[PDB]
């Protein structure tokens, strides 16, 4: 499917976003 | 935004400030942000209305990264080079807008058939192109143009081109300009608060179409976010002053 | 407006309202409709002779039908409808002397104020509406509902405290009269004796106690508070 | 229209009215009701005129009930979404209507053939679309635009839309909006008062057209009714914020 | 023929409407 | 003050009290307790730092859980009683924004009001009594009768009138502050969250006619007129 529209679980929150805890997105 | 003055604490002596060579040239100044985004964007470069369909749904939004292309993804209706008008460059760096937005809308006719422009407000969705609302076969019947809504009308015969205002029909204070990702799935109230509303064109008869935008004389732009990562390779396709 | 201490005949603090040669009492509080204006100007025009006016006879308290309701009566159902003035002339108090200038004159102008006096116990509850629906002809099935009243022209009436409910009824017709009678020699093109309808309609069902009244009744009165009369002719009799 | 405050006997402590919102976003205020009735609404979306009958005939009256789609009935020339626009929602509170209409008429053509409006006062019929009056089988030697009435030409090569106002040229002090029945067969002179006259269209050859209706500067309604009973649909067709 | 022309007899007056005797319209 | 004649909606003379985003009416007339001060001056002293008010939290109105009473209750008996602030916190009504502060802060001054709503029948008779005494903790079980109530700041309830009542209460305690939550790291040397007792009680018991409901109900309000909290600390889950 298209990879976009869900982010990975170890990297974000519930809210489908980047987790304030996950550092590494930079 | 912040100047960075506050920063600089040396106080030594300097070399002169110099001239401003501002009106040297010409008085014809195009330093004012308001003045950049108030000349116009193509949007749309001759592009299908099919009478089949509702009409042409545009998202009432300013340029940005939001429509820009990248090569490799999948192809869409819209101009490639949006993403590298300076006015475009200038929304990237402010996330909030507010006021009106003007249209520049040409039909590629000389008939006496009425296009019809209709103005949708905010109501949550986010739609580009041709479109059946409700997944209906007919659309004569019961047009958008005739529901209630805000309308305007096209006869190309008189004019083939027409400029719309479209209001800022909110329940937000602003409006915000981009996000990271178009296509993530995420809160959905929050994903339609990128648009003000739609505007939608239908015809007759099968027509093409041209469409430009551009900011209003009531229009504000806020929340500056300073400039992001970017690329360039403008230098490969140019020759230099020595051959 | 203020109660009494009990006396040799309760509670003696009632009002009155006297018009002509009719009185009528009332024990608790009343319900007004706001005095509204009728179209004016045209009667000059329509008319080239002058119209005329009969007070004593119109101005006075007339009563009309008995009005039940029972405790099978649900929300939104017509206790009582009147299409005015033809159901004043033909149907209800036929003998009024109110209805004497309604035979010679064929046209007129009307404004009218209907009085509601309701006798349910203390022990009773429930809520009527009456509401007014200017030039209602081919339009009575439509916009017909408890809402539509309480939009309109209206007065509420509780079946437990009896408070009286006074409807002041202006005329609001797409012409300049309303015709008064039909007749054999005139033409059947216009529908005549009806520029409005009344509705008597439940608002709240009548609840009532264990081995209580299983209904109240309701009296409606009439009155004209500016009946003008125009184009003289031989009398008949009323439809 | 009674308010109700009449009804409100209570006089206890409440909480704030606070500050209205009306201004903040606009001061395009669209609450006035002349406003909305005085916004065009599309009658008849592209209705061929044929030059064997005497013309197309559009009865004068506002968009109300009168004119609402019901779906099993028998298929018209109207627009179907009339009975749900503001206006006619509008409309279905007030039976009584006086003043003028405007009508805003696009033919769907470019050429030098003149196309004919004439305008017919209150004679007592209400009719629409293409009919042959008296039943002849020719018109053009007997044109309804050259017998006497007020009449006004289009010219598509010039311009293919126009707006012409008709007044209020009827015997009744107001014009009856609607009638619980309008196919129903009751006293004659009665059944006419919904409209205050007609406006006929007249080709030379067969072209199609569409009509727009407005109500005029000089226009007053009146006879509050109130809301009727309805019906809605309109959640089954939309997913909600929580997906 | 079109049923919506003549109103029935019972609940209708000469006038062709429902009659004001006729309560049960509602 | 004065009743008035039926209308639409009754008898519509009805008072009001409005406190912060919370208002309660009353059909009849009310009851109120002496406006009596508290201890004032020793604030400064015990606490080095200024104390602080939350009236938008605490000066609203929150009502308690309801009190039954039934024709088998006697003269003397408790239909409820109260700790305060104690049971306020962590007993009755736990999710209000009343108690938000008692979270953080450990010591303070309160002067509470609290309204008492009854709704019996017309048919209906008796009299209960609602008292407050100061400083109640190991002396709950003496002086605890209607007679000592009668004494004591109160207020009468008549079940059939349903008339409203009013206690005011100050800050009367032994020591300047009162401790608002009890920890496992603090002291259990002291006694927190109770500086008085509120004392719910028949004073002539219900009774009803033949067929008659053989119960009624009273809901009681509590209010802070002036919470002062003093002694800031980390936010706790309330007892």
């Amino acid at each position: 499917d298209n990879p976009h529209r869900f982010l990975p679980a170890n990297v974000s929150n519930r809210w489908n976003e980047y987790s304030s805890a996950y550092l590494p997105r930079v | 935004m912040d100047t960075g003055a506050k920063e600089d604490e040396d106080e030594t002596a300097n070399f002169s400030d110099g001239v401003t060579a501002m009106g040297f040239q010409s008085l014809d100044t195009q330093v004012s942000i308001k003045d950049i985004l108030r000349r116009p964007v193509l949007l749309f470069n001759h592009v299908e209305l099919d009478p089949d369909y509702t009409g042409f749904f545009i998202p009432i939004m300013p340029p940005s990264r939001m429509m820009q292309y990248k090569s490799g993804d999948k192809e869409t209706s819209f101009q490639r080079l949006i993403g590298r008008t300076p006015q475009a460059a200038i929304m990237n760096l402010f996330r909030f807008w507010r006021g009106s937005l003007r249209y520049t809308i040409i039909i590629h006719s000389t008939d006496g058939h009425p296009i019809y422009v209709t103005h949708v407000p905010h109501t949550g969705n986010r739609v580009y192109g041709l479109m059946k609302v409700n997944n209906l076969h007919e659309y004569t019947k019961v047009p958008i143009f005739g529901c209630g809504l805000t309308t305007e009308m096209i006869i190309p015969s008189v004019n083939p081109s027409i400029c719309v205002e479209v209001p800022f029909d909110t329940e937000n204070n602003w409006a915000v300009t981009f996000d990271e990702d178009a296509q993530r799935n995420y809160s959905w109230r929050d994903k339609g608060d990128t648009v003000t509303g739609h505007l939608v064109v239908t015809p007759v008869v099968s027509v093409y179409m041209s469409v430009w935008v551009e900011a209003g004389d009531d229009f504000e732009v806020s929340n500056f976010y300073g400039p992001p990562s970017v690329k360039t390779n403008d230098w490969n396709y140019a020759f230099s002053d020595e051959h | 407006e203020v109660p009494s201490k009990e006396s040799i005949q309760g509670d003696a603090t009632q009002q009155s309202s006297k018009e002509e040669n009719t009185i009528i009492t009332r024990d608790q509080q009343q319900t007004v409709s706001e005095n509204i204006p009728s179209t004016v100007g045209d009667l000059v025009i329509a008319s080239s002779e002058p119209t005329q006016q009969f007070r004593s006879l119109t101005n006075r308290w007339m009563p009309i039908n008995s009005i039940r309701v029972t405790v099978n009566g649900k929300r939104n159902d017509l206790l009582a409808q009147y299409y005015i003035p033809e159901d004043f002339l033909s149907t209800h108090a036929k003998c009024a002397p109110n209805t004497i200038p309604f035979e010679t004159y064929v046209y007129g102008k009307y404004e009218l104020e209907m009085k509601f006096v309701a006798n349910g116990n203390k022990f009773q509850c429930g809520k009527v509406i009456i509401s007014v629906k200017f030039d209602s002809y081919q339009a009575d099935n439509i916009n017909t509902g408890f809402q539509a009243a309480l939009s309109r022209p209206h007065i509420m009436l509780d079946l437990s405290t009896n408070n009286e409910g006074v409807l002041k009824i202006p005329f609001r017709y797409h012409r300049a009269f309303v015709r008064n009678q039909t007749h054999k020699t005139a033409t059947a093109g216009v529908r005549p004796g009806k520029f409005a309808s009344i509705y008597v309609q439940v608002l709240s069902p009548l609840q009532t106690g264990e081995g209580g009244a299983n209904d109240m009744f309701i009296r409606p009165f009439y009155r004209y508070t500016r009946a003008e009369f125009a184009g003289m002719s031989y009398k008949v009799p009323l439809t």
